[PDB]
């Protein structure tokens, strides 16, 4: 039973020529969001064919969206869906339509122009947003070496995502979702002062009723542990003394039979 | 035999159990914050009524130490 | 990418040109380098105007946005939102689908394929189960 993510509760409009869709997101026990999408389409286009051969514009999770230059006194339709990492049969869900046309009618809301900033220089490409008289950065790119941070900084300054090539590492704080990872070292760390190390499945522990792998070590009795297999049947080490529910086999038959001669019997 | 501690630095906090388990030559256990800490030692052996248990008077260590950070 | 472009390559001037390919693999082999091929800029080497149309860069405010024409359209590849730093890569398939891209509000990278490291330092190694038909191992 997969919950598929909900769609942005609602919808509002700021115009300047430039136009700005931002959509309100909330969630809650439901599928968590990774991408967002809204697509639009001309209001006859859209009678003509339903939202097919429409110009979508994608943002990597981010509640508001830019359409520059959008067309004077037309009629237009819009989505936002929200993207999760279901399967494809539940993995979007789309909110509900909303049309919309520039109109002379329609008030002329500049600040969000001003609210924001970005800037191409020789040494870096930056990008700020306007909070009261300052600005904070948000992303950067220098050019005497290719380090890209991206996100608002934190009060003591920790990037949330940062590269650097000179060191040839990628550093990531938070999760790295993907499909599979080639490496020749995995070699888990105790990143945090008091984090414990280990690989499993999602949503399993150590001496627990669910039906995952747990390995990795644990830093409240300082030992390493182990526990393959379900509540009943399953082959859990502690660093004392190791149990094996299930049966166990060892070696197989003939496993030191002559190869030259077998073996017989009679009476 | 249950083993408590208590941060030394503050002029008083409360003691605090973090190991449980039978009495060994050595103990190794984690998971304890930064500040120094004052260590209280008991043990509790089970009467044949498995409701009464005695217990044995706090074994303090006179040093104090820092978690080894 | 299949494709290269040379800003205000030199003209009247000869030049030479090799293509390397690079893979994963042993020292010895790793790169694997194309056919020598010279070129020169000339009256008598055709003009060909067609490559302009197709690719575009949009610098704003806003955003930064690389936009490719697909049937007349400018399709999004990529964005980089001035704005918090959102940035999702790649041509977008079907239903709206940037297969990498970077939340630094959720503090989550998206990868919709496979990420190659010769060493990684992970706290939690977890083994989800994304698409839910496939057993993860």
């Amino acid at each position: 039973n997969f919950v598929p993510p909900a769609a942005p509760i609602n919808i509002v409009f700021k115009a300047a020529y430039d136009l700005r869709v931002q959509w309100d997101w909330n969630r809650g026990a439901g599928a968590n969001v990774r991408e967002f999408v809204l697509s639009y389409i001309d209001s006859a286009e859209f009678v003509r064919t339903g939202w097919t051969k429409a110009q979508k514009i994608n943002v990597g999770a981010a509640q508001s969206a830019t359409i520059i230059s959008f067309p004077w006194k037309v009629e237009h339709k819009f989505k936002v869906s929200s993207i999760a990492w279901g399967p494809d049969a539940q993995d979007v869900t789309d909110s509900a339509v909303q049309t919309f046309i520039l109109n002379e009618s329609t008030p002329l809301d500049n600040s969000f122009v001003n609210e924001t900033g970005i800037e191409v220089n020789y040494a870096y490409i930056k990008g700020k947003i306007k909070d009261g008289s300052t600005w904070k950065q948000t992303f950067l790119i220098d050019a005497a070496t290719g380090a890209i941070n991206i996100g608002l900084l934190d009060a003591e300054g920790k990037a949330p995502i940062s590269f650097d090539p000179v060191k040839k590492i990628v550093n990531v704080d938070g999760s790295v979702i993907t499909k599979t990872i080639n490496a020749a070292n995995f070699v888990m760390t105790n990143l945090t002062g008091q984090d414990n190390p280990a690989i499993y499945t999602q949503g399993k522990t150590w001496g627990d009723t669910k039906s995952g792998i747990w390995m990795g070590m644990d830093n409240v009795t300082a030992k390493p542990k182990l526990d393959i297999g379900n509540a009943t049947q399953y082959i859990r080490y502690d660093g004392n003394i190791l149990r094996i529910s299930s049966e166990v086999v060892i070696g197989t038959p003939n496993g030191d039979i002559d190869i030259q001669t077998g073996i017989q019997g009679k009476q | 035999c249950t083993i408590e501690l208590k941060d030394n630095s503050n002029a008083n906090n409360p003691w605090v159990k973090y190991y449980v388990g039978a009495l060994m030559p050595t103990i190794m256990f984690g998971g304890v914050p930064i500040g120094s800490y004052k260590v209280r030692i008991s043990g509790q052996i089970s009467l044949p009524d498995g409701v009464t248990i005695d217990s044995s008077g706090y074994y303090e260590y006179p040093n104090v130490f820092e978690v080894r950070y």
